[PDB]
């Protein structure tokens, strides 16, 4: 996995 | 500031807060966005924890008391300490209809 | 240091204003800007321009830029009241050397 | 509700 900015709507 | 006896003093302030909120799911979910996780770019400082990034206005989380920037600590008795982003996603997706979360809130 | 065996709060920097200078590379500054008057604030109710993502290595990191910095001036053009896109255009036409003033806080 | 972010 890459250390990236992550965002998810729930 | 505050004023008392012609002295300008620092007002009483809430620095940190821990709140327990209960969101009710609707068609389309809980009306929030979560960001961060262990192994993801921090959302604030060096904190790889889970934080609320978006709160749909007048939505389920808005009516439950959630505020953008809150750190998500527990969901229905399951703590997210050290959880990766996607682990939190599935946790919030499987929390059921009533999603009771304990959050941590800062001042500004 | 201690006071009657009781720890003393260390010296703290609450906020600072830095003047940085980015040297553009590949035609980009290696940062992301978010916010603007008439847009959803990046922090609290402050509608100013805020550096959101400082690319690893690259121009801004070597210059000192950091995430959360509020951009105040760019080559003498003040950003007070700038909309996001007016801030974008300012930073795109800033030329090779882009001298920035920023306001930084502690978290 | 205009969230705007750009890469310069
Ligand atoms: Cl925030
Ligand atoms: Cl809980
Ligand atoms: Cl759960
Ligand atoms: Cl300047």
């Amino acid at each position: 996995r890459l250390q990236r900015r992550r965002e998810t709507q729930v | 500031f505050d004023q008392a006896n012609n002295l300008l003093i620092e007002p009483a302030r809430i620095e940190e807060e821990e709140l327990t909120l209960t969101i009710l799911r609707q068609t389309g979910g809980l009306g929030i966005s979560i960001a961060g996780g262990k192994g993801s770019t921090p959302y604030k400082g060096d904190d790889e924890g889970i934080f609320i990034s978006r709160v749909s206005e007048e939505g389920p989380a808005a009516r439950a008391g959630v505020r953008v920037g809150d750190k998500l600590l527990e969901v229905n008795g399951v703590a997210l300490q050290g959880a990766e982003h996607h682990e939190a996603v599935e946790a919030l997706r499987g929390a059921g209809t009533a999603v009771q979360m304990r959050v941590w809130r800062e001042r500004m």
